């Protein structure tokens, strides 16, 4: 996951 | 249903955007206003960069931008330890919509569970709807952050929101909405994550915004  | 409580939500969506003083501004991603001059952002939009205080902040409202200084918002936590997303008073922001009874309670987050949703968002203000698949909660999720220079932090936060789903950068800070009519399509949280077909939301409850 990354900060979207 | 879960297209009126769409409409509410776009309605208090803005862009949120930072920027050194008279330079450049870069839009990040959404923010939600929930009731007077105070927003839902995630804090990982300008927590992580140097010297934030010193920068302004901006927030577009269909084209109406209104700017402040960072050190002049007033930024309240949800609850206790990182949540990423916060609360933020902007006094130069006109009074939204409250909003705050559309939001789910503690109580009744079981009852999203296992059920389909809806992101409420936008990229750089164009709305947009996502599907998520049928819901788990994970309590405790991590992702990772990149900052403006490349480097990258890895957050966690309690209890968030994971549904299968197709998001792309600038979504964060739009709102997960139940399709679950018998909670009126409650707003479940806000969206901090994706990646891998999933999409993570941060849970706020109706109580949290006790903490004003
Ligand atoms: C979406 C808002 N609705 C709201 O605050 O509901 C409160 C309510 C409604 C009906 C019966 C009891 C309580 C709104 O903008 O009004």
């Amino acid at each position: 996951l990354a900060a979207q | 249903s879960t297209l009126e409580i769409a409409g509410l939500v776009r309605k208090n969506l803005v862009q949120f955007g930072v920027g050194e003083k008279n330079g450049s501004v870069r839009w990040v991603m959404n923010a939600l206003g929930v009731k007077d001059d105070w927003l839902l952002v995630p804090s990982h939009a300008y927590k992580f960069e140097k010297d934030y205080e010193m920068m302004e902040f901006y927030f577009n409202r269909g084209g109406t931008y209104y700017s402040i200084s960072a050190g002049n918002v007033v930024i309240q936590s949800l609850d206790v330890g990182f949540q990423d997303v916060v609360l933020m008073k902007v006094p130069t922001i006109p009074k939204f919509r409250d909003i705050t009874q559309h939001f789910i309670k503690k109580g009744d987050v079981p009852r999203a569970l296992n059920r389909l949703a809806t992101l409420v968002t936008t990229v750089n203000g164009t709305p947009m709807l996502i599907s998520e698949g049928p819901l788990k909660m994970e309590e405790k999720a991590t992702y990772v952050h990149k900052k403006n220079d490349g480097t990258t932090v890895d957050l966690t936060v309690d209890q968030a929101w994971r549904g299968k789903g197709e998001g792309l950068p600038g979504m964060c800070g739009g709102a997960l909405v139940s399709s679950n009519q018998s909670i009126q399509n409650a707003i479940l949280g806000i969206h901090v994550a994706g990646g891998n077909s999933i999409l993570v939301a941060k849970l706020v409850t109706q109580e949290m915004f006790q903490n004003i």
